[PDB]
RNA sequence: UCUCUCUUUGCCGGCUUAGAUCAA
């Protein structure tokens, strides 16, 4: 019935024949209105995946391909994995006999590296593209040489962002169609300022504190920075709770970012009964696969925190950038869905007449290291020949290329040196990490590296909480601090992790991430696969206790990323960078002499590193003389 | 060596951190790391003592009396700040690192720093003539235009708001003031100096 | 809902500080008395 | 009501604070004095148990 | 940080204190007040 | 005159520049 509900039904007849008669169909509408859960349904109606068909439906995100696998498989009354399936990175839920299935781009991208045709599908639809992630532009520009070769295979594009035009030239006129579908939304009054602000929050607070005396009951959605100013927000929202007149509904202020735990996510969900307003002060989650009803009124403050990554010095940085005219429609439009709804952008028309239209996509704004082995894998020795949807900026692939020379993966021609190249091109993960794990065979500890690899992609393993329990949390990590850094710190707690018979009471008393470790399993799995692919025995153990040639093969790994202690308290990179060491490692005052770093995140005013772990100089004297 | 209980840091950071502790004693050794006594008790000597060892040259038994090498005779700071002053080599970092090349002005006079990588250029084909940008490098401006000081999109800010040799010191804890600063002046030449001035 | 700002049928006195305050004694501390049981402990 | 959570830490201290009197460092007397009570107590028990 | 709008807590706190030490140790009772200064607990007294 | 209880019941560390200072 839910299905039938939903606007897109009334062009099923129409969205069947455009795909059927065009090679490449672009699809525009908006999120929830079912062209993420119905498309599926409606072409195996057709018939696109009969005969050994299979429908595979490109979700970029993890979970959201985890959770749209879930509900068509839920929605078609067939059991979980039968029909609908999903593959997301380093995770495989699948069967022969599923037709509809939601993967991950990474997944899709090895799979085009080992078969270059994608003989198993006739059609695949590509859905949520609007985020312009690497590997979704790179299996864009993948894709239209697969349509170039294939005249079975068929393209759906899907897209909540006005782009068909550049895509309609970029895929040939001629074989691709720009349909657009009309969706109902309440009409939405935008309010402008006539000068512009000084102090946006205070212009937020202003209004928000407004909104809530002279109009109709309704939760206030905000747009700010980033999560700095949430409590800040917090702090005045609750002062002026403690002065609210008897005309005023109790407001309560409800954060909502990427760095806190589900059950903080889960709180704004709550339903609070009787005579209270929720106010979500949300940085940009709520932009999209947020769907919190009653969202009536919307404050928009038009700046937004991003990530920018430079590659002369290997750092990247939170900024503050004015958004894009695309976010400001959406902003807009997300007050309304239940009700009519008015949002107060705060600045004016003449302000958004000068901000540019799109956000730049993250093939264009990450790090394109990665991109270069999968080109290279391909056989492509010109990167020049690849057809890009933008160009890429040559200057970072210069670097990315530099970066991969020096590591040996790259020889003078620019080609993949020894088995070592190749293999390291068969690898997901980085170049830099899985060099480690590559020349770990000749050392016969691959093991140990293996653990390393896995905890360093799963991410942090360790859980710092916020309240008193801080002390208890130092207590309980204070039994594994190792003098020679975090990263042997950490290889004692994955070691003890599986020793305790992976009890979870244990690891909440520990304050350590299971989930985390769980992740590295997998991860770990998948490379001991992926090492067995060369005839790699993976039951390598070191068993004396010198870390010193573990710490061997991770300066092969991170050669670039070593420095030494100053007397004013930084670091000195190779690279001649001035570094402080984060607070959270361990060694944040020892002063050790040499230290060896992996990631380097960079503030205002200093440069920070993470996963600390000291070294000795003769290692690097002998590592650098050979 | 068990580092010590590590729980006695907590939070607090500097200002208040209780005072260093050597042996978990508040007090301070050596001339020149603050403390009235330095050697081993302001003295050169140690515990034990100190000999030299047995000497016999016969062009077959000073053989076995070797040469002197450097470690024999440091201590743990001399070592630890041995380690700590090994910097050299460097090398192949810095040829490839840094700012190759950019604008066309510089690729004409500016050596292009990326050397072995106009080779790897070589293998693209680059072929530009005329380079191409990204609009990355417009947000690579970015790195060198502001990051936001929390005001609005349309706000113009202003232009009167904005701001940006050597001997022993005065000791760490005596602090700066209008007493310490070079009396000798010759620097901010010009720069500080505007070229001309309206007359009307 | 961790957010009743209604005011409190009964607010914090400073008397009831200080008598809360000092509830935190108690009785005297008991030593369990010594037994003189011979005469040289009792000299 | 609830009114948030560090007031009931301060006013803990504070009425930690009301009624400690006795000084500050008195406290080591008395403690001298039990401690002395507690070995004169141990040596008078080994007497009367030898 | 320091200030706010004292809090009926704050206030009862600050007459204990009065109580026990004198209106001559600010800084003592300011003490056990964190949010606030000797200066503003002295306002407070004589003022309010 | 005993016993218990209550009530009346006059009652039994110093000095100096507050010694000097104080942000999670």
């Amino acid at each position: 019935i839910q299905k039938k509900l939903l606007p897109i039904t009334k062009y099923r007849n129409q969205l069947l024949y455009a795909v059927e008669q065009n090679q490449i169909t672009i699809v525009l509408g908006h999120t929830g209105c079912g062209k993420t859960t119905q498309i599926p349904q409606f072409l195996y109606e057709a018939g696109w995946a009969s005969q050994n068909g299979i429908i595979g439906c490109t979700q970029p995100r993890r979970l959201v391909a985890k959770s749209v696998s879930e509900r068509v498989s839920l929605e078609l009354n067939s059991p979980p994995g039968s029909l609908c399936g999903y593959s997301i990175q380093f995770d495989h839920n699948v069967s022969e006999k599923t037709k509809i299935k939601y993967m991950t781009d990474g997944i899709l991208l090895n799979e085009i590296f080992f078969d270059p045709l994608l003989e198993r599908y006739s059609i695949v639809i590509l859905d949520e593209v609007h985020e312009r992630t690497l590997s979704t532009d790179l299996l864009l520009g993948v894709l239209k040489r697969i349509l170039e070769k294939r005249n079975d295979f068929r393209l759906v594009l899907s897209s909540a962002s006005v782009d068909a035009n550049k895509l309609s030239q970029f895929f040939g006129q001629d074989k691709v169609c720009t349909m657009s579908i009309e969706g109902k939304l309440f009409p939405v009054e935008t309010l402008f300022l006539q000068k512009p602000t000084e102090n946006y929050v205070d212009s937020a607070i202003e209004t928000v504190i407004n909104i809530n005396s002279t109009y109709p009951p309704g939760d206030i959605l905000v747009f700010l920075s980033g999560r700095k100013e949430i409590e800040y927000c917090i702090k005045k929202i609750e002062d002026s709770l403690i002065h609210a007149s008897e005309d005023c509904q109790t407001l309560v202020p409800l954060p909502l970012h990427a760095g806190l735990t589900v059950d903080e996510q889960m709180r704004v969900f709550n339903i609070y009964d009787g005579d209270f307003r929720k106010v979500i002060f949300s940085t940009n989650i709520a932009e999209t696969s947020i769907t919190i009803d009653g969202i009536v009124y919307v404050v928009d403050s038009g700046f937004n925190k991003q990530r920018i990554y430079n590659p002369y010095t290997r750092t990247s940085k939170l900024i503050n950038v004015p958004i894009s005219k695309s976010s400001a429609i959406q902003r807009s439009g997300r007050a309304g869905r239940t009700m009519r709804g008015k949002v107060f952008r705060l600045y004016t028309e003449k302000a958004y007449s000068l901000m540019k239209e799109e956000f730049e996509a993250d093939i264009l704004n990450c790090d394109m290291s990665p991109l270069v082995l999968f080109l290279k894998g391909l056989g492509l020795k010109n990167i020049l020949q690849f057809p890009f949807f933008v160009r890429p900026p040559t200057v970072h692939l210069m670097a990315a290329l530099e970066d991969l020379y020096l590591l040996g993966v790259l020889d003078e021609s620019g080609n993949l040196t020894d088995p070592l190249g190749i293999q390291i091109s068969n690898s997901f993960l980085d170049a830099n990490i899985s060099k480690a794990l590559l020349t770990s065979n000749q050392f016969g500890c691959t093991h140990e590296i293996l653990s390393i690899a896995s905890i360093l992609t799963a991410g942090e393993v360790f859980y710092n909480p916020t309240s008193s329990s801080k002390n208890d949390a130092f207590v309980a990590h204070s039994s594994f601090f190792a003098n020679e850094g975090d990263i042997i710190t950490a290889l004692n707690v994955f070691e003890s992790f599986v020793g305790n018979k992976k009890d979870l009471q244990w690891c909440r008393k520990n304050y350590l991430n299971y989930q985390t470790l769980r992740q590295a399993l997998d991860i770990r799995t998948h490379l001991v696969r992926f090492l067995n692919k060369f005839s790699i025995p993976t039951a390598q153990r070191l068993p004396s206790s010198d870390c010193s040639k573990i710490l061997k093969c991770l300066l092969d790994g991170f050669v670039r990323n070593v420095a030494h202690l100053q007397n004013d308290g930084s670091y000195k990179t190779i690279g001649g960078k001035q570094v402080w060491l984060d607070s959270s490692s361990v060694l944040h005052e020892k002063k050790t002499p040499w230290i060896m770093y992996s990631s380097a995140v960079e503030s205002e005013t200093q440069i920070f590193v993470k996963n600390i772990s000291k070294i000795e100089s003769f290692w690097l004297d002998k590592y650098y003389k050979r | 060596f068990d580092l010590e209980p590590s729980r006695i840091n907590q939070g607090v950071p500097v200002w208040k951190q209780e005072a260093r502790d050597e042996r978990n004693r508040k007090r301070f050794h050596g001339a020149f790391t603050g403390g009235f006594s330095a050697g081993y008790f302001n003295t050169v000597g140690s515990k034990e003592g100190w000999q030299p060892k047995s000497w016999k040259s016969s062009r077959n038994e000073n053989k076995s009396v070797h040469g002197m090498t450097i470690d024999d005779i440091m201590d743990e700071e001399d070592r630890a700040d041995q380690e700590l002053s090994k910097v050299y080599t460097s090398k192949i970092n810095t040829i490839d690192t840094s700012i190759p090349i950019d604008d066309p002005l510089l690729r004409e006079f500016s050596n292009r720093d990326d050397s072995i990588g106009e080779k790897m250029l070589k293998n693209l084909g680059w072929n530009g003539h005329d380079f191409v940008i990204s609009p990355f490098q417009g947000y690579y401006d970015d790195t060198k235009l502001t990051n936001q000081a929390y005001h609005g999109i349309g706000y113009q800010a202003d232009d009167v708001f904005q701001l940006e040799r050597g001997g022993f010191g005065s000791g760490v804890l005596n602090d700066d003031g209008i007493e310490d600063q070079d009396i000798y002046d010759l620097g901010a030449p010009k720069m500080r100096y505007d070229k001309s001035i309206n007359i009307t | 809902r961790v957010k009743n700002k209604n005011p409190a049928p009964i607010q914090i006195s400073a008397e009831q500080l200080l008598r809360e305050a000092v509830e935190r004694q108690d009785v005297a501390f008991v030593p369990p008395k010594i037994n003189i049981t011979d005469l040289e402990e009792l000299q | 009501i609830d009114m948030d959570e560090d007031e009931k830490e301060m006013l803990s201290e504070a009425r930690a604070r009301l009624a400690n009197t006795q000084g500050k460092k008195a406290k080591r007397k008395d403690r001298e004095k039990q401690l002395e009570l507690t070995r004169r107590l141990s040596h008078l028990q080994k007497r009367r148990e030898l | 940080l320091k200030g706010g709008a004292w809090k009926n807590t704050e206030d009862e706190i600050l007459k204990a204190a009065v109580s026990k030490y004198g209106k001559n140790q600010w800084a003592r009772i300011s003490s056990l007040l964190v949010r606030k200064t000797p200066k503003q607990c002295k306002a407070r007294w004589y003022e309010w």
